């Protein structure tokens, strides 16, 4: 089965440089992915931070690119992300993801043919682009095809690369306006032709700054497959803060069953273990989500017992930090 | 392109059918996945391509729609299934998330247990004096806390805390700590403490004196 694991720091010094690894099992890099990173703050929701391309092509969410830098290394059987000027809203879980080109068996013989463009289908003038088509395996015959003159080109270059695809690729050392338009695939294979593959049109920009444009803006797909996250990592923690290691402060709170707590205030880092009576107390604990006190966490602890065994009976919490090495307990004594 | 997930949050019961929205702000075709989170745990792949189950989901997932509307529907919903639900749009670049829709359980309404407790002797004689208040074990989620001292309401110095649905009795927990110097506590008497909830129309009221 396909593996993804994250490697990285648990904590950032703020403004510095981020920098995590994703280490693949189970497949190779230098296949027909879109190896991702996607983060999640401590209470929100998923966004979308990049992706890579087999090409090496980076793509960045708008939101943050400047900052961002997406690699990979094939012979090591991984990828990785780097995020400069690391600030508090940084702060999250960090998951490597496999985006495929799902489908769902339609075809087994001849199989609809894929169209993808590399680096883009928007090329400065007189700059280059390859069209890849793509099919399964045993094609004698490719045929890159535009829309426009319809003209076309024919190539036996055919190479596996997968045990079900195949695969052919046609230059345009330097393209001009003529060469912008819309562009299919089709192959030969059994003395049979497939069906014409989808369009994806081709855009050729000019050099100047007037210059502009089922997509977004210059937001146009680079191929006829869609791309879907089908493999996610379990992440990891980033916790981005200029604060120094500080043992917690732990005071008691006193008040048929009578609830008393713990506060666990002014620690760094997170996490902090509670408990009550070394485990012996379990069934009526809530131990409370750290709040944020001026770049230290503070923490609430409670638990619920019968009035006959408080205070006849003794009522520890037990607060332990790894981080700082410490572990302490503190008696729940009443009240007048 | 953004996406928009709809409710916010949805309560139902094991065996019941249910139904999310997730809406496009653009036609976006048949590109639209479906992805499921149970709480301490990494996402998961439950349908692409709109209406396509991936491999290995069982069949009361069912994803429907085309162009801006988009539906998921559980029906005969099991234990594993109350879980946070995310869409995304994949045919343009950036391809963006919804915001989700959690799914929890809908249990019988119960009212908070109040706890009032004032500084500690350890901390008060280091200079602080924090009033902590538990708002423990009440359904539903919507609850509001606040605080009066001398009969007078303070929301400066005031740090809230939820915890998540919990997993084994389906209720809701709330922790609320006023902070203060031990200057400042030592100079007035009332402490209150009054919880807003569904269950009730007069607030329950936790105070203490001195
Ligand atoms: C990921 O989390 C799951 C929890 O269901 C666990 O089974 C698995 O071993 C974890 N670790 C890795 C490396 O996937």
């Amino acid at each position: 089965e396909v593996q993804l694991v994250e490697t990285g720091p648990g904590l950032m010094k703020t403004s510095g440089t981020l920098s995590l690894t994703c280490a693949v099992s189970g497949d190779y890099v230098n296949t027909n992915r879109r190896w991702s990173w996607v983060r999640q703050a401590p209470g929100k929701g998923l966004e979308w931070i990049g992706e890579v391309h087999q090409s090496g092509r980076t793509n960045y969410n708008p939101s943050l690119k400047s900052r961002v830098t997406i690699s990979v290394d094939k012979s090591k059987n991984q990828f990785s992300l780097k995020v400069d000027s690391v600030t508090a809203a940084d702060t999250a879980v960090y998951y490597c993801a496999r985006a495929s080109p799902l489908k769902s068996q339609r075809d087994t013989d001849l199989p609809r043919p894929s169209i993808s463009a590399e680096p883009g289908t928007v090329i400065p003038l007189g700059s280059h682009v390859t069209f890849v088509c793509r099919g399964p395996v045993g094609v004698q015959t490719f045929r890159l095809e535009r829309e426009r003159n319809y003209l076309y080109s024919d190539t036996e270059d055919v190479s596996q690369t997968s045990p079900s695809e195949s695969e052919a690729r046609f230059r345009i050392d330097s393209v001009n306006a003529g060469n912008a338009g819309l562009f299919r695939c089709i192959y030969y294979k059994s003395r049979k032709w497939s069906e014409q593959s989808d369009y994806l049109e081709l855009v050729v920009k000019g050099e100047d700054v007037t210059w502009a444009l089922a997509c977004p803006q210059g937001e146009l797909p680079i191929s006829t497959d869609i791309y879907y996250v089908d493999v996610w990592g379990n992440g990891t923690t980033v916790t981005v803060s200029s604060a120094k290691t500080t043992p917690p402060s732990v005071y008691p709170l006193a008040p048929s069953m009578v609830t008393l707590g713990c506060l666990v205030k002014g620690y760094f880092p997170e996490p902090v273990t509670v408990t009550w009576n070394s485990g012996s107390l379990s069934s009526g604990v809530h131990t409370f989500p750290a709040v944020l006190q001026s770049d230290l966490y503070t923490l609430s602890s409670s638990v619920t017992v019968p009035s006959s065994t408080w205070p006849s009976e003794t009522v520890t919490c037990n607060v332990a930090h790894p981080a700082s090495s410490t572990k302490v307990d503190k008696k729940i004594v009443p009240r007048d | 392109i953004r996406m928009t997930q709809s409710p916010s949050s949805l309560s139902a019961s094991p065996g019941d059918k249910v139904s999310i929205t997730c809406r496009a702000s653009q036609h976006i075709n048949d590109s639209l996945a479906w992805f499921q989170q149970r709480p301490g745990k990494a996402p998961k792949l439950l349908i692409y391509g709109a209406s396509n189950l991936h491999s290995g989901v069982p069949s009361r997932f069912s994803g429907t729609g085309s162009g801006t509307d988009f539906t998921l529907t559980i029906t005969g919903l099991q234990s594993e299934d109350f879980a946070t639900y995310f869409c995304q749009q994949c045919n343009c670049f950036p391809p963006d998330f919804g915001q989700g829709t959690r799914l929890e359980i809908k249990r019988a309404d119960a009212a908070p247990t109040v706890s009032i407790f004032p500084p500690s002797s350890e901390q008060l004689t280091s200079g602080g004096a924090s009033v902590v208040c538990f708002l423990n074990n009440f359904y539903p989620k919507d609850i509001n806390v606040k605080w009066k001292i001398d009969g007078s309401e303070r929301q400066n110095g005031v740090l809230n805390s939820w915890t998540d649905q919990d997993s084994k009795d389906s209720t809701y927990s709330m922790s609320s700590t006023l902070t203060l110097t031990k200057d400042e506590y030592e100079r007035h008497n009332s402490y209150t403490c009054e919880a807003t909830h569904k269950t009730s129309t007069s607030p329950i009221v936790k105070s203490f004196n001195r």
